[PDB]
């Protein structure tokens, strides 16, 4: 029915940059908002970025404020998240969440600065 | 209770080698067997390595020839060396102590299963 | 557990006082404990609900955790079912992320042949234009986990968890939820060990009812043992 696939997770040195991507199938992206959650190994899941259904407004948290650039593409049916300069605090993995119905969790991709 | 701690989450490119250590805390009389499992974001759980108190070592068909396992009962800790790490096995890793017989001096003990938090390992 | 075999009607009553705003919510529906299914509708008796529905979803539904599908080996661990015949009291303290606190007291008991939940809520230390008071929360509830542990000193079960509430701007608010239970009946509590209940919530509106619908379909499954 509804599924998510993430990509772009690669090992990056501090000060580098990578472009996380989340594609979805089973719904239109514009009609529903999408969020990104950060989970360190063994730690509680947290929220880093969120893009509303309209896409004209986006929200971040203090830790990653001013670094991420969340974007959406209806033609590609995919959302993207930038990282600007990486820091060790971003060692946690990233999950893609979209609550079209019930609750859906993306497979996710790993991102460790190392 | 017994807490398992994982360490060794380094970044190694194709052909690199990194060591993952799983250390068991608390008072444990013995461990039946320690195993390493690989979990990908989109794939089911698959066992990587298994080592028993008797010294028997079990590896997967693909894992054989690349990973080595060594557990010390007195040090009650297991080290997995990922020689010639491949891009495909970029998944997270977990450690399992199937048998955890913890015996207290008073004579009261427990035998259950405990899970250690995963170690983030990936290849570029 | 023999009481819950089959389908059981569920009735819920809530009377909340959020910073002087008094709202009464009446809810009716059914639940199949065997399949761990809960189909309810919580219509706000008042004209409008001064707070977002997702904030009170936890107060209304998670008070009724006796319909959770407990595995066979975990059947003995269901404290709610064990103490349900005489009912129980459930006190929740809910600390929002810098947006005040809910305090709620609920009584769960069988009346006639129907389950009844009498709930009294009170929210304090709220900031206007916030995530809750500002109604920025979208109408949807995500799946969550509730950790459950016994307490012999109080002879009751204690729960802890964090609830993630979505927001229109994309922010996610983390609310801490702490639950204390007291068995009304004097019979054996049969309190369990540590275990986590996973809840899946899908929300909907009915077309017919002009008033607030608050149609809720929940599936709760216990695990961890």
């Amino acid at each position: 029915q509804v599924q998510l696939v993430e990509n772009g997770g690669a090992c990056v040195k501090p000060g580098g940059s990578l472009r996380l991507s989340c594609a979805a199938s089973g719904f239109p992206v514009n009609r529903y908002s999408m969020r990104w959650y950060r989970q360190a190994p063994g730690k509680e899941r947290e929220w880093v970025a969120g893009m509303s259904s309209a896409g004209d407004r986006s929200s971040y948290e203090d830790s990653v404020k001013g670094r991420f650039t969340i974007s959406r593409d209806d033609a590609r049916n995919t959302v993207y998240l930038q990282m600007n300069s990486l820091k060790p605090e971003d060692t946690a993995v990233y999950y893609c969440n979209v609550n079209v119905g019930f609750e859906y969790w993306g497979q996710g991709t790993q991102v460790m600065v190392s | 209770q017994v807490q398992l701690v994982e360490n060794g989450g380094g970044c190694v490119k194709a052909g690199g080698s990194l060591r993952l250590s799983c250390a068991a805390s608390g008072s444990i009389f013995s461990i039946n067997r320690m195993t390493w499992y690989r979990q990908a974001p989109g794939k089911e759980r698959e066992w990587v390595a298994a080592i028993t108190s008797g010294g028997s070592t079990n590896y997967a068909d693909s894992v054989k020839g690349r990973f080595t396992i060594s557990r010390d009962n007195a040090e009650n800790t297991v080290y997995l060396q990922m020689n010639s790490l491949k891009p495909e096995d970029t998944a997270v890793y977990y450690c399992e102590a199937y048998g955890t017989y913890t015996l207290a001096p008073t004579g009261e003990g427990e035998y259950d299963d405990y899970w250690g938090q995963g170690t983030q390992v990936m290849v570029s | 557990e023999e009481l819950f075999t089959g389908v059981v009607p569920i009735l819920v009553e809530l009377d909340g006082d959020v910073n002087g705003h008094k709202f009464s919510v009446r809810g009716e529906g059914e639940g199949d404990a065997t399949n761990g299914k809960l189909t309810l509708k919580f219509i706000c008796t008042t004209g409008k609900l001064p707070v977002p529905w997702p904030t009170l979803v936890t107060t209304l539904t998670y008070g009724v955790q006796c319909f959770s599908r407990y595995p066979d080996h975990m059947k003995r661990h269901d404290f709610f079912k064990s103490a349900m015949p005489e009912g129980y009291v459930q006190e929740r303290t809910i600390s929002f992320k810098d947006d005040g606190t809910y305090k709620t007291r609920a009584e769960v008991k069988f009346e006639g042949d129907t389950l009844v939940n009498r709930i009294e809520l009170k929210g304090i230390d709220f900031k206007e234009d916030g995530n809750i008071l500002g109604h920025k929360l979208e109408y949807n509830f995500n799946s969550h986990n509730v950790y459950i542990t016994a307490d012999k000193q109080k002879n009751g079960i204690k729960a802890n968890f964090k609830i993630r509430h979505n927001v229109e701007d994309g922010s996610v608010q983390l609310a801490d939820h702490y639950q204390q239970n007291t068995p009304i009946g004097d019979g054996p509590v049969l309190l369990p060990d540590n275990h986590y209940l996973s809840t899946q919530s899908v929300l909907s509106k009915d077309p017919n009812e002009k008033r607030d619908h608050m149609v809720l379909l929940e599936f709760v499954t216990a695990a961890g043992i």
